[PDB]
């Protein structure tokens, strides 16, 4: 129901800290397009 | 090459549809009127909000239809109707009735046209004492927020060119608008809110995107 | 591994391995000679404009939505730069913004620092007009909100819309830097003059807005400092005014 | 200060200041042309052999004796490399092993990472034969023991003898690296094909064994993570099989 | 009552630490003279 | 990023990015040939003088005023250098002092390390004579005091006067280094022979004094080590004695 690729992330080790540090941590993600990108057939946008 | 700025914007659309009569008892239903701002057609509005300053020429085509009222009188043999279409630059006089002297002034460009022919068309240069139009303005007029006096672009008036004591007919005009030789500056993020009014940027808070089941959820491969 | 910079009678110290963002690839400059050649006379003070003006520090805690500043009207009481804002009728300038913070290696957090040109903000209630006092307090930073605001004359300053009806993750289209506390704690943005006319009035028009937004909130542990201060230092560059003779 | 490597449709990221061990000074290569020139026909797939295969992570805690993996039989279910293990009767390959771990600066510990060629292990009871299931579980790491084992069919997997009757401090004679947590947390070992015949079967013979042994045990303090994950990524290099035509 | 310059120091942010660190911190200050310095009219010292 | 130095049968290891202070710009050397050419015969052992002599370590805690050492009389029992102090009647030497300490990144503190030539100290009571035992204990460091001392024969060893009646902030006029714990933990000072005659006796005259003073006191937190050790290593350079034939 996709027929698309996917990306997953797995704990290899786990996070090791010293004493007197915060507990939780966070990951952020950025997306962009590489140099070759083609678009065709200008249409209406389905957002408004 | 289809994502070029010219191919993305140089496209026509209907922006106004008004109605006007030959004879009435209201005297404001005897002509058709439209102030030309680029914030009251929702077609081109969202596509322009990706940019901060724009500069273009404008091309306007008109499509005009008429009908006779179903009131009482049949058996007529009327000649084809004539229509006057007057553009006012920013800083010209404004009519108040169809019989006004301001329909005859030498500095408002006007078009006369009779039905059955090809639809009328005129072109407008970049009319601004500034160097670009402004899609966004953070400040005051002198005091209205968001509105400056460099985005004045003019008005359009239409009436019938009959003689005296005419026959009752009602006409409709469609104005088609198209920009040419477009140049843009300073891209902006898109509008993630439904537009509320046609003067400000006011909105209601909306969600960033739509939800899913979990952070691990991927739908099944077919 | 410290560089020290002097402008006039001001001296600050930065790290020479800092990374500089020029806004759209354009340094500031004067308008050349002859776009208005006949009677429009320009002049420049140059003397007490190029010096660092240090604003106050803001306190970053666990629950802080953000801060913003309008440029100018944030330098309107800063000495001689605020003087020429009164005497002259037209003017233009560019800026250099340094943003700095002081943290340990036991803190964590992440900031976005962005300069948004013509950040036209919307009112909290839909059929209303924004007041000018709800837009700026001068040198004092305003604050965003973590929830949707109400009342009258307030700016709809929910941080997810940034007061502009856009998605806050998309403000990377503007000149920006990230400050990640496990790495650098400094950011510098050079901002030229951007308008649709060459000169303009300085009380009616806000050119751009500096915003600082924490995406990953600040967190700490047992006996650390519960706050981190952030410091903003502005140097006006190539300022120019109308002639008075 | 990050290098990113791509093989096929796989991408991992390492530090470009990593230090590489080539096993005995020898890169992998194909057997040249004419040691078996007449009718012995070789071939190579090359297509889905050179790509990274990432195993699972193992958890390192305070009381962990070690982990080991048999190569091959640890890649026997890994896609196309496990496919050619079934169709072809003879084969050879070299490998590149990356070992990585994620720790803070408040953890301490020290690992040995070694690749032991023909690690012939002894049974727990003296007059007995080792079973094949007690040697390998495939992709799952086996475990050493901190005390002497008993029962039947078990491998005598006390960590001080390494299951081989040798002193564990002397495994530096093999290709090895140290991972010290107050320094690097990465190790890379390139391993060519080492046998006494040019090609061989891949279900009957275990070429080498990857072992990971903590000498200084992991320790932490108050609210740190009580575990550290270790990650192993294997890239087969210059693999080659018998001809089928 | 001075007619001299002055130097001041202000908290921009505040100090952020991890867990298991000392609480307070200190700043020290050093003064010297640059290359151009002139003195005239040797006199008596008002210290003994 | 470690350099190892050998002198005789001694080996120590330092960091090669250490910064060296030569005292007044002068390396040590021998007195040339002919200032006393006729019958004054010099000689040099050179054999067991150039080797490192490591003193003991001192313990730095929260309340430690400082330590000092007299040179020589701190090397008078150090093997062959203490031997030639007995047999020869005149002598001279230069020195190289390494000072080192071992701390974590959760400690803080700041030391001053200075070598004060002819540090003539005053007695605790005003109308009195200082005893020689209150000046030196040999290899054992003496201690300053955080308050004013009393009694008889004691040295007025309040740390703010440094036992010399001067202001302790002004000892930067002497050859010195700072050790700041959030940066380096090493200091090296090369000290030539400085006297008003070319050679002299080594039991009657103290040439200089090594002092170590903490300005910012040591502090730590919950389960850290409550102490930091400091280590001093001395290498005599270009030593020379009278002739005996």
């Amino acid at each position: 129901y996709t027929s698309a690729g996917n990306v997953t992330c797995w704990y290899q080790t786990g996070i090791v800290v010293p004493a007197g540090t915060p507990t939780s941590c966070s990951i952020m993600c950025f997306v962009s397009a590489c140099n070759d990108f083609s678009v065709r057939l200008l249409k209406d946008t389905p957002f408004i | 090459s289809e994502s070029s700025i010219e191919n993305f914007l140089c496209r026509s659309a209907c922006v106004y549809m008004g109605e006007y009569h030959t004879t009435n008892t209201d005297t404001s239903k005897l002509f058709a009127s439209w102030t030309i701002n680029a914030r009251r057609m929702v077609q081109m509005r969202r596509k322009l909000e990706l940019f901060t300053y724009v500069r273009f020429d404008m091309e306007v085509t008109f499509v005009i239809t008429s009908k006779q009222d179903q009131g009482t009188q049949l058996g007529q043999d009327m000649p084809p109707l004539t229509h006057q279409i007057m553009y006012i630059p920013p800083g010209g006089p404004i009519p108040k009735s169809v019989t006004d002297y301001t329909w005859q002034t030498s500095t408002n460009p006007s078009i006369f046209w009779t039905e059955g022919n090809a639809p009328p068309r005129m072109s407008i240069p970049f009319i601004s004492i500034g160097n670009a139009y402004s899609n966004f303005y953070d400040g005051w007029s002198h005091g209205v927020y968001g509105y400056n006096t460099l985005n004045h672009m003019g008005q359009i008036y239409v009436r019938h060119v009959n003689g005296s004591s005419p026959l009752p007919m009602t006409s409709t005009v469609r104005m088609y608008f198209k920009p040419k030789h477009v140049k843009v500056w300073v891209p902006r993020p898109p509008r993630l809110c439904q537009y509320k009014n046609a003067s400000t940027v006011n909105f209601t808070p909306t969600n960033i995107t739509e939800k899913r089941q979990s952070i691990n959820y991927i739908p099944e491969t077919v | 591994r410290v560089r020290s910079i002097t402008l006039g009678n001001s001296t600050i110290t930065t790290q020479e391995s800092a990374n500089v963002v020029v806004a759209y690839g354009r340094w500031p400059e004067y308008l050349k000679d002859n776009e208005a050649t006949a009677e429009d006379q320009p002049t420049q003070p140059d003397v007490a404009t190029c010096r660092f003006y240090t604003l106050e520090s803001v306190t970053w805690e666990r629950d802080s939505p953000g801060w913003w500043w309008k440029f100018p009207d944030a330098l309107k009481d800063m000495g001689l730069f605020g003087q020429n804002m009164y005497y002259h009728y037209l003017g233009r300038a560019g800026y250099t913004i340094h943003v700095q913070c002081n943290a340990s290696k036991f803190h964590q957090g992440c900031l976005m620092v962005v300069c948004v040109p013509e950040a036209e903000m919307g009112c909290s209630q839909v059929d209303g007009t924004v007041n000018e006092h709800s837009l700026s307090e001068g040198e004092t930073a305003k604050k965003f909100a973590s929830t949707s605001t109400n009342g009258t004359n307030t700016v709809q300053s929910i941080v997810t819309n940034a007061g502009m009806g856009v998605g806050v993750g998309n403000l990377t289209i503007f000149p920006h830097q990230w400050i990640n506390l496990r790495t650098n704690n400094c950011a510098t943005i050079v901002m030229p003059y951007i308008n649709n006319v060459p000169m303009d009035n300085m009380f009616r028009h806000h050119n751009f807005t500096l915003m600082i937004i924490p995406f990953v909130p600040l967190d700490y542990s047992s006996d650390s400092s519960t706050y981190v201060p952030i410091t903003v230092t502005v140097a006006p560059m190539c300022a120019e005014y109308n002639g008075l003779r």
